């Protein structure tokens, strides 16, 4: 009955250094649709984050974009942090700039 | 444009 | 090329955290035009997409006292399949529902849709003849029964058949610039050793537009399906998707692999190898 998310986190334009971009986390093929997502950098979570409105797949499991603006350097990490009643702890998907 | 009847389940 | 346009709907009850949230979402492809959420401080039908904003204030309230009233049915469906199941008051349940209609390249009626589902199982659908219903169980035989006595079924052929793809025509004419452009993937293979002895080749699909794309890879011309692994296509925010495809291979026998990209925007399909 229940369906647990799938997580990607990644930018909307490749990775560069210094240069504004956004960061996406993308969480689909779910189900219930209740679900909690923040966007973190250095493990604190992003005040001003914007996200999709609820829809699904023809499966009719649900999907969610989560995005906020960002400027990547070589030492800053981001991940997206993803609560949902199929896991036992919030579920945190590190940003590689190759996934 | 949405379907306009209204027909409960 | 071929096109569609689909409302869903998602109906979620909450015991103790007030009244059913009814969501509806419309869809022209991959493109959303129009929200409607009862949750929202002042629940009105508002435009996703700059091509729906030039429609007259006679069309937002049309939408917005369907999906209004529409907010009133769904609670009452949810509190009637709550009773279908002999489910107690204390759970949450959803019902969704998708509909619309699908055009091919000449911009005729190719088919109608309309399936239902409670709590992510389907429930009822509309049969491809438009004129019949296909129900999941003994509840949705209840649900079947009124649909045949308030003859649903020929006022949604009528509606499928006529305003659905009327209005999808519409919408694709004041769009076209991006409903009917077809934005091409840029693409690149990348090299990442995983040992001394094998090393992973990803081929990567950037800004393409719709989503619908084919990347696979090759190994002496004979598709690799069961050892690719193929990442779900994801939106990059701006409209695009993206996606890749990887294949651990064994050092030294990369050019025995080929990423091929088949997409709608791309003059030719593309054959792309590990440049180094
Ligand atoms: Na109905
Ligand atoms: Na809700
Ligand atoms: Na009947």
């Amino acid at each position: 009955i229940q369906r647990t998310p799938k997580i990607q986190v990644y930018s909307r334009h490749p990775a560069e250094n210094g240069k504004s971009n956004f960061l996406n986390c993308y969480v689909s093929g779910f189900h219930p649709s209740d679900i909690e997502v923040d966007l973190l950098k250095n493990g604190e979570r992003i005040e001003k984050v914007e996200h999709s409105d609820l829809s699904f797949s023809k499966d009719w499991s649900f999907y969610l974009l989560y995005y906020t603006e960002f400027t990547p350097t070589e030492k800053d990490e981001y991940a997206c942090r993803v609560n949902h009643v199929t896991l036992s702890q919030p579920k945190i998907v590190k940003w590689d700039r190759d996934m | 444009i949405p379907f306009a009847m209204q027909m409960a389940y | 090329g071929s096109h569609s346009m689909r409302y869903f709907y998602t109906a979620m009850s909450r015991p103790g955290r007030g009244e059913p949230r009814f969501i509806a979402v419309g869809y022209v492809d991959d493109t959303q035009f129009v929200r409607f959420d009862s949750d929202a401080a002042s629940p009105r039908t508002e435009p996703r997409a700059p091509w729906i904003e030039q429609e007259g204030p006679e069309y937002w309230d049309r939408n917005t006292q369907i999906f209004k009233t529409n907010t009133q049915t769904y609670r009452e469906s949810l509190r009637n399949l709550r009773g279908y199941y002999n489910q107690s008051e204390a759970g949450s349940h959803i019902i969704q529902r998708m509909y619309g209609c699908d055009l091919g390249p000449d911009g005729r009626l190719l088919r109608g849709h309309d399936q239902s589902a409670y709590d992510g199982k389907d429930y009822i659908a509309l049969n491809e003849d438009l004129s019949s219903w296909t129900a999941a169980d003994t509840a949705a035989q209840i649900t079947q029964r009124k649909w045949e006595a308030a003859r649903v079924a020929e006022q949604l052929r009528a509606y499928l058949e006529g305003l659905c793809v009327e209005w999808l025509r519409r919408y694709l004419e004041n769009g076209k610039e991006t409903l009917q452009r077809a934005d091409p993937p840029k693409t690149h293979v990348t090299h990442h050793p995983v040992s001394d002895h094998e090393a992973t080749l990803r081929c990567w699909a950037l800004g393409f537009y719709p989503a619908e794309i084919t990347l696979t890879w090759q190994r002496d011309g004979e598709d690799q399906t069961q050892d690719t692994e193929l990442v779900e296509t994801r939106p990059a925010g701006d409209r695009t998707f993206q996606k890749w495809a990887a294949v651990v291979v064994p050092s030294g026998e990369e050019q025995r692999y080929t990423c091929h990209v088949q997409h709608e925007g791309l003059p030719k399909p593309l054959t792309l190898r590990w440049e180094p």
